[PDB]
């Protein structure tokens, strides 16, 4: 029976999960796989040695932690299962895939036999038999309201700027370039090679990660602020130590909009979205102009959005109308979107059902899928 | 306790526990417009 | 077997013995190796012409006292199988090793050679079919029901924190140090010259332990309490003699903080529990803060542990909240976490079939002593 | 002004030194920084008593040795400042900085305030005319004659392929990694007082690795000539006792690619020189498959090339040349490529005028490193 449907949000650095209807996907963790590190002789740890949320931010320097979904790319399908299964304990679910139908997440130009593979798990291993998978882009719209929007994620390592009229992401002006705070992370910790601290460990790359969604903005002027002298800020160590700042918080995140930092042919965001603005219909730009679709967990800085206006200003021409549209429960927003589409009632057709599955598989799903 | 006080190893004053002291915005709509 | 499985207490400086499920180990002794220095040439005198209990714990001066474990590592071979002779004894034990499960403790990075020693032992002269040798600070966390912990253990020549969490192998991060109260006591008959008293015995020196577990402390304030002067309380030998206590009694204890007294350059463990604290990761870190553990005999001083938290006070950075947990049964909380372990269903599988081991040669085990 | 280039060779392992031109590093020593163990009474000791340089280097024992260079990167100016005081040694140099152009070199991604420091003191204490801090591997480039390549270093506590071309701005695909001798030798230590071998001091540390470097071979096969029956060769020390080995010879260099061995997460200097090629492109790797170079002191072992290599054909694609040029005098090799740059006379534009630095400082430092 069509039971209560799971959105199941898979964004980039943070994984997503509750039932449809709901407001708050209340299963959360971030995206990441988590082994331990040392053996365990004597009793009182526990065991599995796939340690997921309280453990693994309880045991976060005593596990190896290591992330599947590598800029939408994962391939821990095993214990991406164990990941679900954790999600389908007694912790989270504590139901069963057969019971409630499944509203899964997608992004755009993923290998279909990843897709598929999935599809594998939800009707081999699991046994989901209302599984529907699409793009979060539309789940923001559901959010937002809005239809003819151009949906740009920011997760970790994920970053699309999808422009979608009405419902329809012109595939052919759709972006894809999953790239995202990742990497900025990590040469900030070559910051912190130039300052004499290593963060090879996930655990300790974590709080290199927890200071960047901290401690960091988008100082608007790039080389103007750069240029400056900044004051380097002492933040604390989780042990009780305190380290500085430096122009790291801004000067780290100018790799997005400026690519060429870490050595990359792309052209900055912005540049890329109007990129996807010059594929489409002159009129339905002016609209798009005016209708910035915020997105992802990584927009959450100061000056952020505003850089980015600088960014328009210096790339679309005078009269036109400029509008971000910055929602605030970012990730959730698709989650609730999810909650939205799950919750309808046509939403029975396209979705795989197990029989359509054990028809054709790959085939059934391609057209199902397309 | 009788076994903490039978061997020679137990001593005694101990307050055992040595420890220190303890003295102790996500926007909407950021938008513009150029007209 | 079915019987009570034995509990070795091999302590350095004193070798104890026990069972399981008792809370009393049986026979507590020191590494004090008697035979004497005369000839019994009149008929009537006493047998054994080698000293294990009352016989050299009575009558020290006659009898040429010695110890092997240097700094725990023995180095007597007869002797300890003598010893083990002795532990089988009619007030000792009257038992046999067929008939009792036994379990062994060391110190972490011994040499295999001392296991290989000690399997031709209880595999040859002695047959024990449940023999185990284990670690000793793991004891300490059965004890104290901990499985996080930092263990000082206090030996006679051997002390050094071991870092624990829930049992999980860290031997880079525990620390292994050998050296204690030994030559700090032998540096108090240094002492002894440079204050006039002719004193060149193991047993003159066992008096001097006495003083040593007696008449001494550790002065939370080094030269503040150092550079000042005592009235020189006295002591009273065997038989009586008055003898001046002096400033000694803390000040040779704080070579243990002040290694370079005796020249070896070391630090005073705390520090090189700091180094273990280095090692570890920021937050596991204040939990190791919140719990060490503190066993071994000479822990036993005034202000111990109280001067150590004014090291680590003087080491650790603020808001840097530490507690240490000393048990009053320092010696013997290895001894009951003996025990507690030794009463396991599960550690029935940590040995090894013993004519199959022997078979096995020591490899086997030595891999699974961790 | 244009005298003799000095030839600055920054050897974290071993310091090397002499002019350019000459053909043989005139002055060379390690790391090592003395001052004595002991307390000297009656006068007989020499003068100075902070000694480097032929007293160190005859009395190991006896000097306090320590180093600054945690992982080549140098905490205690001081010791460089008496180091460099050491450079115009009667027996060594006895001229200026004023008096002489100089050249530096050095290992990249240090923390700025390494390079800046530096120069503080060259431009300060020293006051040199014009100066730069090149590089290290082009050292290796000159000795090569070749401009394509991957430059593998070996410090002490650092070992890295550097990827170049032509001297071309390629950062990303350059690495630099912080590990090699100074812990393996230290993890030497450890395997001592794994099988008793009681060894802790500094200078004895030295006597370690002199033997370290005399007694450890590369066994190409790592585990299945790991879990061979060993000879332990008998070592006989320079004071002629006799120590034996074990795998341990082969096993602690094994550390370098196995660095779970010691607990580290890393790869494996030829697994980060993969992640190179993967970072340069299809046309350029081959180039790097062709032009590779092993360098730097610690290099120096027996089957040491033939193993890392067949390591390499283990992860190497499909059938693609392999070639690794070689430098039979490695720690020379280094400093007598920076004697080829310093006798490089286009150094003109490369240089940093003292005015400069006194101008801009961090900003000359970039602007002429780039
Ligand atoms: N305050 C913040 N600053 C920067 N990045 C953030 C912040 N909050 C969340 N993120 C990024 O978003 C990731 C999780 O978002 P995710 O669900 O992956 O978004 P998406 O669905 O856009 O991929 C995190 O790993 C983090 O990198
Ligand atoms: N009251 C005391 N004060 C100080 N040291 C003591 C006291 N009682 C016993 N000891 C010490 O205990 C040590 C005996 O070594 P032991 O603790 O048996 O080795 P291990 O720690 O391996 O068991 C000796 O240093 C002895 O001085
Ligand atoms: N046979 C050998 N095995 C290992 N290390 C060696 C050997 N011979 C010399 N060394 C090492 O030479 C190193 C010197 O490295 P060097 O070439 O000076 O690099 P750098 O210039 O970066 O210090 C020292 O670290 C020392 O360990």
């Amino acid at each position: 029976i069509a039971n209560q449907p799971v959105v199941i949000d898979n964004g980039s650095g943070v994984i997503k999960a509750g039932f449809a209807g709901d407001q708050i996907p209340k299963y959360c963790f971030p995206n990441y796989v988590g082994r331990p590190k040392h053996v365990r002789v004597m009793a009182g740890a526990l065991e599995g040695d796939i340690f997921i949320g309280p453990k693994a931010e309880e045991h976060r320097g005593l596990l190896s932690i290591r992330y599947p979904m590598e800029h939408g790319i994962v391939k821990d399908w095993n214990d991406m299962e164990r990941i679900w299964q954790y999600v389908y304990s007694k912790d989270q679910l504590q139901t069963f895939s057969e019971e409630h139908p499944v509203l899964l997440t997608e992004a755009p130009l993923n290998p279909r036999k990843n897709r598929e593979r999935a599809a594998e798990v939800f009707f081999e291993t699991f046994n989901v038999p209302a599984l529907f998978i699409s793009m979060q882009a539309v789940l923001s719209l559901y959010a937002t309201g809005r239809t003819t929007g151009v949906v740009l994620d920011s997760g970790d390592g994920v970053t699309h700027a999808v422009p979608i009229y009405e419902g329809f992401a012109m595939p052919h002006s759709i972006m894809r370039i999953d790239i995202a705070g990742r990497d900025v992370s990590r040469f900030l910790r070559l910051y912190l090679r130039k300052e004499g601290y290593d963060f090879h460990s996930s655990s300790e790359f974590e709080i290199v990660k927890a200071i960047k969604e901290r401690a960091c903005y988008l100082s608007i002027n790039p080389q103007k602020d750069e240029t400056l002298e900044t004051e380097k800020a002492q933040y604390y160590l989780p042990d009780g130590s305190t380290i500085e700042i430096g122009p790291s918080r801004f000067r780290a995140p100018e790799l997005l909009f400026r690519p060429d930092l870490i050595g990359e042919e792309s052209e900055g965001i912005h540049e890329v979205l109007v990129f996807a603005i010059q594929k489409s219909d002159m009129d339905l730009r002016r609209t798009l102009f005016s209708n910035i679709v915020l997105s992802g967990g990584s927009t959450l800085f100061k000056g952020f959005g505003d850089r980015l206006l600088s960014e328009v200003k210096k790339l679309a021409p005078k009269d036109v109308k400029i509008r971000i549209s910055a929602p605030q429960e970012r990730l959730y927003s698709t989650w609730i979107g999810g909650s939205i589409l799950a919750s309808l009632d046509t939403f029975k057709k396209m979705w795989v059902s197990k029989k359509e599955y054990e028809e054709d598989g790959a085939r059934s799903i391609h057209r199902k899928t397309f | 306790d009788p076994k903490y006080a039978d061997l020679p190893g137990i001593a005694r004053n101990e307050p055992d526990v040595y420890e220190t002291s303890d003295l102790p915005l996500t926007s909407t709509s950021v938008e513009h417009i150029i007209v």
